[PDB]
């Protein structure tokens, strides 16, 4: 089949130089013209760039947002896409996706994950919500990176249970509000993979 | 939570030990005394027993006077007694700081309450149930039974705990299955592969589709299922004139 | 210039039922060949972008006949004959006629189709701890609440409110919002929404 399976995502500080590689396995790689399309965290998809066909030139087409910053390349006797990421800045935090045409964008391959933040690797600061007199919650403010998995009554209820997709302050950080809805006393075991931090909440109004 | 707990533990060896003897539960909660008291009954015949030292030694010699399988435990420790029970610290949440209770997923069993609980009580406290409680292995192997549970697997080196599984069904109506783990003595996979025959022998699902994966076999034909034929025949009933 | 092109931002699909999204471009996209320089793609919830029709009408092979493909110069149309609970989505209206193309269009925000919910806003002022550490967050949590349209605001103003949304669940196929007031030392010393669900402004403060 043609799968365009990527790879080259992580975590690195504004102003670094990262590679996106795109395995194109199951056409001529030759005759399309690979693309890259940035989707920034739960927007609209924006295209940075595409390499013409080495037939049609090879004239590398790129973006009024990331021009003199980014180039494109490719192989056929190696058969790989290039994205060569240089002097990151925020904006870059994003799944950037590679797909098999400059204006038919077709298979666009998984989605390589790159983040682009300032901080550093963090366990929560686990910040329970207290009911009015109702719903039951609690933050994990102030993690990084992401994963992050919240349970309540550690893995017992699941019904009612909101895990707000999590989101960046201005600091780079995650904040996550997970947050149950059952009149009552419950427990919310928050476990951050990257530095294993599992951090437990107990909440009373 | 084994290494912690396995580290400071290694500090109550010379006052008390363990034992494992295949005795009924009567005569011995009935001679018990001194410091001495059952850690787990693994069966009606099978009870393993924590006692303090110069009596738990003539515990398993009040089982050579009566001839059963002799064990000093080599690895003998304190559990299940107080001894271990006054580290209200490292023995009772050092070992097991963090944790994740899971849900229903698939039933597992717990023994210190003596039937099926879901797993969200393992962690610290549950060791501290295996060093304050007894354990009712059997109880928990009755329940096992009870919710349609028959071929037992010994996750060891050496069946002492199958051989009193056997033990469950020498006066259990529902005679239950208990593979013969790696015997004392066994460590290669010839002897694996013969357990898996057993397991397989026994009704122990195999997926077969797993042990031929890195073997890179081929199927070839085998002669199919021979059918043990009777005579059904149903004659047209009648007879002529 | 530029092909502007828009579309039903917010249509609700309910499962077994034919929909329809529109596109409407500023300038023409039907090129002098006769065929229209239209693309549909769809990106489902946490996936790939997939191609579902090119050149207006004709669609992508692996894709479901479902989507069917039409359009003049500049209105257009996706017509799903069948919204099953993969139909679900961003559906993107994405010219060919003028490359480059910076964006692939705000994209049509497909949901999951019931009557309108109740906004359970559910005011949390920040535990005390939390101004014992140095921050403030009261969370103004809505919960079950179908379209997710809600302005959600913080008086007695707003400005310092960063938005938590969640995508459309199964069984109640409501949404639910995390509006976080993350918040400095001595300011601390109300949330309100004005969804559809609704009409009369709830102000309930912590």
């Amino acid at each position: 089949e043609v799968q365009l399976v990527q790879s080259g995502g992580g975590l690195v500080q504004p102003g670094r130089s990262l590679r996106l590689s795109c395995t194109a396995s199951g056409f001529t790689f030759g005759d399309y013209a690979m693309s890259w399309v940035r989707q920034a965290p739960g927007k609209g998809l924006e295209w940075v760039g595409f390499i013409r066909s080495k037939a049609y030139g090879g004239t590398t087409e790129y973006a009024a947002s990331v021009k003199g910053r980014f180039t494109i390349s490719r192989d056929d006797s190696k058969s790989i896409a290039y994205l060569q990421m240089n002097s990151l800045k925020t904006e870059d935090t994003a799944v950037y996706y590679c797909t098999r045409g400059g204006t038919l964008f077709d298979y666009w391959g998984q989605g390589t994950l790159v983040t682009v933040s300032s901080a550093s690797t963090k366990g929560p600061s686990v910040f329970p919500l207290a009911p009015s007199s109702a719903a039951l919650g609690c933050l994990v403010k102030d993690y990084f990176p992401e994963p992050v998995t919240v349970s309540w009554n550690s893995g017992a209820l699941t019904s009612g249970v909101h895990t707000f997709p999590a989101v960046l302050q201005s600091s780079g950080l995650y904040s996550l509000s997970s947050v149950v809805t059952v009149p009552s006393t419950y427990i919310c075991n928050v476990n951050h993979k990257p530095s294993n931090t599992k951090v437990d909440k107990k909440v009373e109004p | 939570v084994v290494a912690l707990r396995s580290r400071v533990i290694a500090t109550m060896p010379g006052n008390k030990g363990m034992a494992s003897i295949a005795a009924p539960a009567g005569e011995v909660r009935a001679r018990i005394g001194d410091r001495v008291e059952i850690a787990a009954v693994n069966g009606p015949r099978s009870v393993v027993v924590a006692g303090d030292s110069d009596e738990l030694d003539r515990l398993v010699a009040s089982c050579t006077t009566e001839c059963i399988r002799a064990k000093r435990l080599a690895v003998d420790y304190a559990s299940h007694s107080s001894h271990v029970e006054t580290i209200r610290d490292a023995l009772h949440a050092e070992l097991g700081e963090d944790f994740h209770p899971l849900p229903g997923f698939v039933p597992f069993f717990s023994t210190v309450t003596g039937r099926w609980t879901q797993p969200d009580e393992l962690d610290a406290g549950y060791w501290y149930r295996n060093l304050r409680r007894t354990v009712r292995f059997a109880d928990a192997v009755r329940a096992l039974a009870e919710q349609g549970y028959r071929t037992f697997l010994e996750v060891s080196a050496h069946p002492i705990l199958t051989a009193a599984i056997e033990e469950i069904g020498d006066g259990s109506g529902a005679d239950l299955s208990a593979i013969h783990s790696l015997r004392r003595g066994d460590g290669s996979l010839a002897d694996f592969g013969e357990a898996l025959s057993r397991a397989f022998a026994a009704g122990v699902a195999v997926d077969w589709e797993s042990v031929h994966l890195g073997t890179g076999a081929r199927r070839v034909p085998l002669p199919t299922y021979p059918f043990q034929r009777e005579r059904v025949w149903l004659e047209p009933k009648p007879v002529a004139r | 210039d530029v092909v502007m092109t828009q579309s039903p931002l917010s249509l609700p699909v309910t499962p077994g039922e034919p929909a329809s999204i529109s596109c409407r471009s500023s300038q023409s996209l039907l090129h002098s060949n006769g065929y229209n320089y239209l693309d549909w793609y769809l990106q489902k919830p946490g996936q790939s972008p997939q191609l579902l029709i090119y050149l207006g009408s004709n669609r992508a092979s692996g894709v479901p006949d479902r989507f069917s493909g039409s359009g003049s110069g500049t209105d257009f149309t996706l017509k799903i004959s069948r919204v099953e609970a993969e139909d679900v989505g961003v559906y993107y209206c994405m010219q060919s006629l003028q490359t480059p193309r910076l964006t692939f269009g705000p994209g049509t925000k497909v949901d999951i189709k019931r009557t309108v919910a109740a906004p359970s806003v559910f005011i949390f002022p920040p535990s005390d701890e939390q101004l014992k550490s140095g921050t403030a967050s009261v969370v103004c949590l809505l919960n079950n609440f179908y379209p997710r349209g809600a302005k959600v605001q913080w008086k007695v103003q707003s400005g310092n409110s960063q938005e938590s949304v969640t995508e459309q669940d199964s069984k109640d196929s409501t949404y639910s919002l995390s509006s976080t007031l993350t918040l400095s030392k001595a300011d601390y010393e109300a949330c309100e929404v004005t969804h559809q669900g609704l009409s009369s402004p709830v102000t309930k403060s912590f």
